């Protein structure tokens, strides 16, 4: 369970102190908050102190919990009582909960493990000081490699990060210094070649130096548009940014003062081909702009929206405001209409030209205030809440599904620990003896065999000698041909619907308002139903006598009575009342 | 179609706000909740043949 | 060629929006949370064009759909891998293309999107001036969910329990009884026959319509469907973006059920607390926000009950005019009232059918036709009448 | 039939075995229908027939079991009839005469009718033999105890036992 | 007592005061990461 | 004279209101598409036969 | 008292039925071993199996990619958390067509496509077979006849067992389905698709899945091979096999955690230099094994040893391949489907689930998914609790229901094959109704000569409905199973909140004897019933 | 795996009264601890 900017626990304390290896110190804490192995997650102050109250919390836990366990050597609900250990009931009880609390456990911590490697702010950094080539490669198999459909851009992005990271080297912070080793060991292949196939070309590099130069790349998230948007033909639209791009004449003179300047230590088109991708993971050679490309991921990635910076290219990257217009309608009307129909009057055309301008103007004028007024909205669970609806963009933003996989087994784990409750605890004795004072009775005091159950309606609808009859013999067979099993697809499906609007207002029925529109879903499902069975039975008794075969069989079954026009109230069966009544029960909304 | 609504005019001050009609409800057969034409305050329609 | 593209987010192991918030897309929690297309629609005006789920039974049951699809959402997955590394090997931009092309027709991507078939002039409008074919292909977004729901079995199961069928079947019965207790009550005022009286002095008032000199043109002019006779709805003005996605979101606010709303608000709220807490802390803290949730509820019900129907001992009970004492102001529910009701409905009644010794009780009709119907062959022919359209004899 | 029935199928001819599959499908589906008919007949004989239920006035009572849900249950089919007649015996709660054939079991240790025709014969359609135990099978674990310990007859001595 | 029990611990849900949390230092290239000291 | 060879304009049975329709569920209102379509096509298909 | 005389009763009967199962097992295995040797004498060998180590895909800075030059030679022994890589050499004709095909192979999406298609269409299931010591094997002989023992002394003291073994008996010589030292241990890969190469990375894991730990001693890896062209519907008898040569199996970590340190403490430098040495003896240690182990510390930085070992060896971070290839969702319903095809398999071996598990789920999850999947109304969460907890007497009749309807909607499926020679086979799928939704006779697989009689198609689609008949009536015993057990308890020992428990008990009985006695005189009035008022009677006694 | 509950198929088995007691075919520690149980209700009831 997840929503926007939540914390959660990527540590397991749980393993230490079941030990009873306790912290008290902070110093002690950020011991025990340190991983040996090679990766290292950074903090920010905020998540820090939030895990360190964490921490303590569960301390007076554990603490308070084996206390009272030696004491009667949990507490609960207000009017029950214990039943005792070694009782079934409460044998059972305890399990679900270890095993609800267990997973409880494992997905809180899975959550926060895309939170780590979605970069998500409070895990401001990952640092690579410490990883051997094994490492390195896995890591990136599993986060770049795996991820990409292109090939190609992999590449790009790697000698776009060690471009950013040799240009902004001043304003990063001293953790940092380590991956400036890995950049200036970058090896290149030399100028048009043993190394042609293995690493890129400088002049490819210096492509990517005059990109951080001429659009001011602070960033991942801005490497991402740049990247994205470069090789297209809109270009210089797109990527336009509104500080304006410095003229290509300062910039190329200063690519001359680096590419010089780095000579004596030892309008650009977009590069060609880069050698095949596994070359960049298998090689030694490459081993530094691999690690390169790794810090480019994980760190480098900051909050700010790049579309403040690129504002033509917020459409092309994600999808374009629908109040933003990139014939007149009647003519598209007619067009629809097809020639079969009259055309429009003209008066109506008119009108509906006139209606078209008023929208159109709607749309402009309110095309900014929507804007502002959604995201002060989302600012201030409550109703606006997600995965990830976050102010800024996030290149590596986890897929939604991937946290609600979780999330729902989180709630399963929930209801299961939720359970137990009526196993460990029971109520008073004499509630009970009570209780047990007022017997059930199949008649009154028992609920109706016929609840509302999607089953129930399948059957009810299934159980008519028509689609009976349709579904089994009437329809050709549905393995043998293939319209066999077109049909029968066709005629299961509508069945399904019709039942599931059935279905949905015999849950509601009780409510009026909802009521009479589920009802309206029921008869547009059983106007689908009722015209494919009529279809197929003029087609069966059409199609081209011997005793007992399938046309007498089917003129046997007489009139086929349709679903339409069928009372049925919540239980599924016709009513009781009088027509009158239930037509008025039923009518339309208003 | 007419609203059973209280009116400001003199005389019609007897009248007073109606309730809704009763959402699932058998009526009697001469009568209907008062919803409609289909559905009037009195059934003047017989129901035989 | 949209398709193409939406295939290739798709594939994507990444979020199409990059996690950040756009104004038109409704990330929905019916949906699983997923970024759906949701524009304001300005024919219309003011409103978001979307599903807005109105019972909490709809939430359970798209959730469970979610669960059942589980697995062809994994295999599916299996398969992107395999895609996608495909699309590594080839190293050219327009093969790449013929791949998403034809990889998109199977996976049915452009079947996802569903435009509006309707030929009508008007609702031709309101679809097509804010959402139309050219503007619906080019904003759609599609999860692997709304994918896998096409090639899958259809599920016979909604993901409703036991025990939620319980409180549907004790909820249902209990607003029920309510309601019929408030009609009742109403008859017994005498506001229903005040009611129609009050609508006999209206008469009082009114012309007779004119309905035309040809009264089936007439007749059909004012529907709209002779020649030239067509109106444009009126036009109206659109409401402020805060009012229509509040309407939106709180339309499925309310929908969600105890676990999940109390889940999703403890551990939100476990960031920002004083005193937060993992683990079983946490989990108890849950179960225990859950049932007093319930407990609170339910004395809540029947305090209102109480106020609705005016039960419960007026004053003191030990008054020294008896207990008894009670006090009826005119047009004002109480339990006595209450209660001498049903006294007289059924006092020492046996069965429904006690008076049926009496012939002209038998056939009344009032409270339904069903102790009438007796042999199935009636009942049958009931049926059929029906559903013909003719009356029931 | 085969001499009139034979040349419809073909046979030189070659099998059609689609006629013959629609017409197998077919022939099943009337049998069925004509089950599920009886199942339900009985159900109606029994409402127009009895004036209790019909006292209660309820449409209800006349779709609330259908041939859906009486008995005997289709995918029940097998346990009921892959029995050995002593099993069949205690199912339908004959404990006389299962008791009966287990003694002699130690001690002296196409077809065409249905499996259970052996077992059930007229006499136990009289509704005065059903003992309790089998009446209300949705129950019968719950009143297998009112029951006696060998007859299918009630126990007066248990059912006073248990009210004392 | 039971009920009055329940109201009493939701209640405490109301009860809930915010801790104060710790901004950091927006940068443009990178994130700061503070450490308990 | 303008609406001589023309076929009547179709009549969807059940057709909804935006208030109505603003309710079903993407399945449900694609289920509505369905119909629409379908009662569309077949009548305009109905009138070329016929004329 | 008698609660638990109900719960030892169903105890024996499992125990007699069980029994009665396993020769079942033996003729069916047997049968198979020899339609198997008889289909390997005319089929396409696999004539090489090779266990090896597998070959780093990572180069030196002054070499060049294109070799592929080592296989390396063989392997005496197989580590137990350990990747090795089998080869084999299938020479059958999809795969040469591979061979061809992409060593023909400046790409087209089209070639792509069908390259995949092709290694799609046949596959190979590869499983390590473990040797027995006479030992061992006297031990388990000692086992199972102590067990038969004691099911003979079960059945003696009480008769009804003795019957019921027949009917367990008559009933699986029905139900099941007709086929007309070494020991295995784990299934490695279900299915490995056709490669070029011909070799598969193979992870062996610590735990073969019961769930138990697996044992040392002597492995030869067995191979089987399946064309789908050849073999559709993938009979086992009909497959290539061929084995490798034995090698040892055992867990290294307790020798290679006593030869780094010289141990329930890891101090924090070696953790790092620990797992590359681990990695260096041929052990798979991923890299998030490595990053949580490193998530769990003592106060000094420590990593707890023993957290380690179980990150390691158990299937969160890597998984046999067999493993992987099953979704969450199957592994969720999977002993579900494995008890019912042992149902329909008497006596299976887990030689035998091992090699069906695969087709037998991806069936259940396509065709049988409302059969098996969890279903709120009808499943039981918890076998002691069911009764009480999630069950009310109030809901009771309600779930029965569900349950009937459910079944009645539902569809299975059965296949049937003529025993007289002609290749005649039907299919059938089948409503809860017993009535057929559709019935399908296949000539395919019979010769084009036919001369089949109408009586012969008839007796051919008859047993097709039965098998289908009888796979929806066991289908409905699993779906319906546990909660109708579940409420047995609920109905028998909790009588007393009932009315035909306790005091009132003696009313039912009343109630019930009046009802006969009144449905008498209805039968003698011409049913026509007595008036309710009794106005009908000629005495007011 | 290790716990401590019968191992068995039919629920039956498991079957106990509503205050977690089983005087009959309990386990030594299950009735040990149901006798303790029922012993101190009935020492409070007839206290009282």
């Amino acid at each position: 369970i997840t929503s926007r900017g939540q914390f959660n626990p990527i540590h397991n304390f749980s393993y230490a102190m079941e030990r009873g290896v306790r912290a008290r110190d902070v110093k002690a804490f950020e011991k025990l908050i340190t991983n040996p192995g090679p990766l290292r997650v950074a903090y920010t102050p905020d998540y820090l102190d939030w895990l360190h109250r964490c921490y303590k919390a569960k301390g007076t836990y554990m603490d308070a919990r084996a206390v009272a366990e030696k004491k009667f050597n949990g507490a609960p609900p207000p009017g029950m009582f214990l039943r005792p250990a070694h009782s079934f009931r409460r044998l059972a009880g305890e399990l679900k909960r270890r095993r609800a609390q267990s997973i409880l456990d494992e997905v809180a911590r899975a959550q926060g493990m895309l939170d780590l490697f979605e970069r998500q702010p409070h895990f401001p950094a990952i640092h690579i000081d410490r990883c051997s080539r094994f490492h390195l490669v896995e890591l990136f198999k599993e986060m770049v490699l795996e991820r990409s459909l292109d090939s190609n851009m992999i590449w790009e992005k790697a000698l776009l990060y060690r471009a950013i990271l040799s240009e902004r080297k001043p304003s990063y912070p001293t953790s940092f210094h380590y991956i400036f080793t890995a950049v200036e060991d970058t090896v290149f292949a030399p100028t048009i070649h043993p190394l042609a196939a293995k690493c890129p070309t400088l002049e490819a590099y210096y492509y990517y130096v005059y990109l951080v130069k001429k659009y001011y790349i602070d960033n991942a998230v801005e490497a991402h548009v740049v990247l994205r948007c470069h090789r297209e033909p809109n270009a210089a639209d797109l990527l336009f940014s509104n500080p304006p791009p410095k003229d290509d004449t300062e910039i190329m003179k200063a690519v001359e003062l680096l590419r010089n300047a780095d000579i004596q230590r030892g309008p650009p088109v977009l590069p060609g081909a880069y050698p095949p991708i596994d070359m960049l993971w298998r090689c030694e050679e490459n081993l530094p702009l691999l690690k390169v490309l790794l810090f480019g991921e994980f760190n480098l990635i900051v909050s700010e929206n790049p579309f403040v910076k690129f504002p033509s290219a917020h459409g092309f990257l994600t999808r374009p405001y629908s109040t933003d217009s990139s014939m007149s309608l009647a003519n598209v009307m007619a067009e629809k209409r097809g020639h079969l129909l009259p055309s429009l009057p003209r008066n109506t055309a008119t009108s509906i030209d006139a209606r078209a301008q008023d929208i159109r103007r709607l749309q402009q004028k309110h095309h900014r205030d929507d804007i502002v007024s959604f995201q002060k909205l989302l600012r201030t669970p409550s109703a606006f809440s997600s995965y990830s609806d976050w102010s800024y963009f996030n290149p590596r933003a986890v897929r939604a599904e991937e946290r609600d996989r979780l999330t729902r087994k989180a709630v399963e784990a929930l209801k299961l620990y939720d359970s137990a409750t009526n196993d460990i605890y029971r109520h008073s004795f004499e509630d009970v003896q009570a209780c047990h004072t007022q017997r059930v009775t199949e008649r009154d005091r028992t609920m109706p065999p016929y609840l509302p159950t999607l089953p129930h309606f399948v059957a009810i609808i299934k159980k008519d000698p028509h689609i009976s009859f349709l579904l089994h013999i009437g329809l050709p067979d549905r393995n043998s041909s293939e319209e066999g099993s077109a049909k029968h697809k066709e005629l299961e499906k509508r069945i399904y619907y019709l039942a599931r609007a059935l279905y949905h207002t015999a849950l509601e029925y009780h409510n009026e308002t909802v009521r009479r529109v589920n009802r309206q879903k029921v008869n547009v499902a059983a106007s689908l139903l009722d015209n494919f069975v009529e279809q197929e039975w003029t087609t069966i008794l059409r199609d081209k006598d011997t005793q007992n075969d399938k046309k007498q069989l089917a003129r046997r079954l007489g009139r086929y009575m349709l679903f339409a026009n069928r009372s049925l109230d919540d239980t599924g069966f016709p009513t009781d009342a009088r027509a009158d009544d239930y037509t008025r029960w039923m009518a339309p909304p208003s | 179609q007419t609203a059973v609504n209280s009116s400001d005019n003199p005389m019609l001050s007897s009248v007073t706000t109606a309730a809704p009609a009763a959402d699932l409800s058998r009526t009697k057969p001469h009568e209907g909740t008062g919803t409609s034409e289909r559905d009037p305050y009195i059934r003047t329609l017989h129901n035989q043949r | 060629d949209w398709a193409s593209h939406m295939q290739r987010e798709l594939f994507g192991e990444v979020d199409p929006l990059g996690g950040q918030a756009h104004k038109d897309y409704y990330r929905d929690v019916t949906r699983g949370y997923s970024p759906q297309y949701a524009p304001r629609n300005f024919a219309n005006g003011g409103a978001v064009a979307y599903p807005h789920i109105q019972s909490p039974y709809e939430y359970e049951e798209a959730a469970h759909r979610r669960v059942w699809l589980d697995h062809d959402v994994d295999r599916m997955r299996e398969e992107f891998t395999q895609h996608r590394a495909s699309l590594r090997s080839l190293a050219s931009a327009q093969e790449r293309e013929e791949l998403l092309r034809s990889r998109a027709a199977e996976y049915q991507v452009a079947n996802t999107v569903h435009e509006s078939e309707s030929v009508h002039p008007i609702q031709q409008l309101y679809n097509s001036g804010g959402t139309s074919r050219s503007a619906l292909k080019q904003q759609a977004v599609a999860d692997r969910y709304s994918i896998a729901e096409q090639h899958s079995p259809l599920p016979l199961t909604t993901g409703v329990d036991r025990d939620a069928l319980d409180e549907a079947q004790r909820t249902k019965d209990r607003i029920l009884n309510d309601s019929f207790t408030a009609e009742n009550l109403l008859i017994t005022h005498g506001l229903r026959e005040k009611e129609k009286h009050d609508f006999t002095i209206l008469q009082r008032t009114v012309r007779i319509p004119f309905q035309g000199y040809d009264m089936d043109r007439f007749l059909a002019q004012q529907k709209g469907t002779p020649y030239g006779a067509q109106q444009l709805p009126p036009n109206v003005v659109p409401s402020s973006m805060e009012e229509a996605q509040r309407t939106l979101r709180g339309s499925s606010a309310t929908a969600t059920p105890l676990v999940d709303a109390v889940a999703q608000k403890v551990y939100a709220r476990n960031t920002v607390v004083d005193r937060p807490a993992i683990g079983e802390q946490l989990t108890e803290q849950i179960i225990n926000i859950m049932r007093a949730s319930r407990t609170t509820a339910e004395q809540q019900r029947e305090e209102e009950r109480a106020q609705r129907f005016g039960l419960g001992r007026q004053g003191a009970l030990v008054q020294d005019g008896g207990p008894d004492q009670r006090t009826l102001k005119k047009h004002t529910n109480d339990e006595r009232i209450v209660d001498a009701m049903l006294f007289q409905q059924n006092a020492y009644r046996k069965t429904p059918t006690d008076e049926h010794w009496n012939p002209y009780i038998r056939r009344s009709t009032e409270n339904g036709v069903g102790h009438l119907l007796q042999n199935k062959f009636d009942i049958m022919r009931r049926e059929d009448r029906l559903s013909k359209g003719e009356q029931d004899l | 039939d085969k001499a009139v029935w034979e040349s419809f199928y073909r046979k030189t001819g070659s099998l059609d075995l689609d006629k013959l599959a629609e017409s197998i499908k077919t022939a099943l589906w009337d049998a069925t229908r004509k089950i599920r008919s009886a199942k339900e007949a009985a159900l109606h004989r029994s409402l127009s027939h009895n004036t209790r239920m019909r006292a209660s006035a309820d449409l209800k009572h006349w779709y609330e079991e259908d041939a859906n849900t009486l008995r005997p249950l289709a995918f029940e089919a097998l346990k009921h009839e892959a029995a050995t007649p002593w099993m069949q015996l205690v199912q339908h709660g004959k404990k006389e005469e299962a008791a009966a054939l287990l003694k002699e079991f130690e001690q002296k240790g196409n077809r065409e009718q249905p499996p259970l025709a052996s077992t059930l014969k007229a006499e136990d359609s009289n509704p005065a033999t059903i003992p309790i135990g089998s009446v209300h099978p949705l129950f019968t674990p719950a009143l297998v105890q009112i029951e006696e310990a060998g007859g299918g007859s009630v126990s007066n001595e248990a059912v006073c036992r248990a009210q004392l | 007592e039971v009920v009055e029990r329940d109201a009493a611990l939701m209640k405490k849900t109301l009860s809930s005061g915010r801790r104060l949390r710790h901004r950091v230092e927006s940068s443009r290239t990178h994130r700061n990461a503070g450490s308990l000291s | 004279n303008h609406v001589v060879g023309r076929a009547p304009e179709p009549v969807v049975p059940h057709e909804q209101p935006q208030e109505v329709l603003r309710h079903f569920s993407a399945e449900e209102r694609a289920m509505y598409e369905q119909h629409v379509k379908e009662q569309t096509s077949r009548q305009l298909g109905e009138w070329e036969r016929a004329m | 008292r008698s609660a638990a005389n109900l719960a030892r009763a169903e105890d024996l009967i499992h125990a007699v039925v069980t029994a009665a199962a396993q020769p079942f097992g033996e003729r069916r295995r047997a049968a198979t071993r020899d339609l198997h040797m008889e289909f390997q004498r005319l089929a396409v060998p696999v004539e090489r199996v090779i266990v090896a180590n597998p070959v780093s895909a990572l180069l030196e800075s002054g070499a060049d990619p294109d070799e592929k030059p080592v296989e390396g030679e063989k392997v005496n022994m197989w580590p137990l958390g350990a990747k090795r890589v089998v080869l084999y050499k299938w020479s059958a004709p999809n795969v040469e067509k591979l061979k061809a095909m992409e060593s023909d192979a400046s790409l087209t999406a089209k070639r792509l496509r069908e390259i995949q298609e092709l290694k799609r269409r046949g596959f190979l299931e590869v499983s390590l077979w473990r040797r027995v010591t006479a030992q061992e094997r006297k031990q388990r002989n000692e086992i199972v006849e102590a067990k038969k023992k004691q099911v003979e002394e079960v059945v003696r003291t009480v008769p009804s067992l003795a019957h019921l073994h027949q009917y367990a008996t008559s009933l699986y010589s029905r139900i099941e389905e007709r086929v007309a030292e070494w020991e295995f241990a784990v299934l490695l890969d279900d299915r490995v698709l056709l490669n070029k190469e011909e070799s598969v990375e193979l992870y062996l894991p610590y735990r073969d899945a019961n769930g138990e730990l697996l044992a040392q001693g002597e492995y030869r890896a067995l191979v089987r091979a399946f064309d789908l062209e050849a073999n559709p519907n993938l009979h086992p008898a009909y497959c290539s096999v061929g084995y490798s040569e034995s090698f040892q199996v055992f867990d290294a970590l307790p020798q290679l955690i006593a030869q780094f340190f010289r141990v329930t403490h890891i101090p924090a430098a070696d953790f790092t230099p620990f797992c590359a040495f681990l990695r260096d003896a041929g052990l798979d240690v991923p890299l998030r094994c490595e990053f949580e182990a490193g998530q769990a510390v003592t106060t000094d930085g420590d990593v707890y040893m023993d957290y380690f070992l179980q990150l390691l060896r158990g299937e969160a971070f890597h998984q046999s391949h067999a493993q992987a290839g099953l979704t969450e969702a199957q592994r969720a319903i999977e002993p579900l489907c494995r008890a019912h095809w042992v149902v329909h398999h008497p006596g299976a071996d887990e030689s035998e689930w091992a090699t069906a598990r695969r087709s037998v789920l991806d069936h259940a999850m396509q065709h049988e998914r409302e059969w098996w999947f969890p279903n709120e109304m009808l499943d039981v969460k918890d076998v002691v609790t069911g009764s009480t907890n999630g069950l009310t007497p109030q809901m009771y009749p309600a779930a029965v229901r569900y349950g009937v309807e459910l079944c009645t909607v539902l569809t299975a499926e059965g296949k049937f094959v003529d025993e007289r020679g002609s290749g005649l086979s039907a299919r059938c799928v089948v409503n809860g109704t017993g009535a057929a939704e559709s019935v399908v006779f296949d000539t395919a697989n019979c010769n084009g000569t036919n001369t089949t009689s109408v009586e012969d198609a008839l007796r051919v689609a008859h047993g097709a409905l039965r098998s289908a008949q009888d796979r929806h009536n066991t289908l409905a015993a699993f779906r319906l199973g546990p909660l109708s057990k579940q409420s047995q308890v609920l109905l028998f020992c909790g009588v007393n909140a009932y009315e035909f428990g306790g005091k009132y008990a003696r009313t039912y009985a009343y109630a019930f004897e009046k009802a006969k006695k009144e449905l008498e005189a209805t039968a003698a009035s011409g049913f026509m019933a007595p008036s309710l008022s009794h106005e009908d009677t000629e005495r007011l006694s | 795996k290790e716990s401590l509950l019968p191992n068995s198929s039919s629920p039956f088995a498991y079957v106990e009264d509503y205050m977690g007691t089983n005087l009959v075919f309990g386990s030594p520690v299950h009735a040990k601890e149901s006798a303790a149980v029922w012993a101190t209700y009935f020492e409070r009831r007839y206290a009282s």
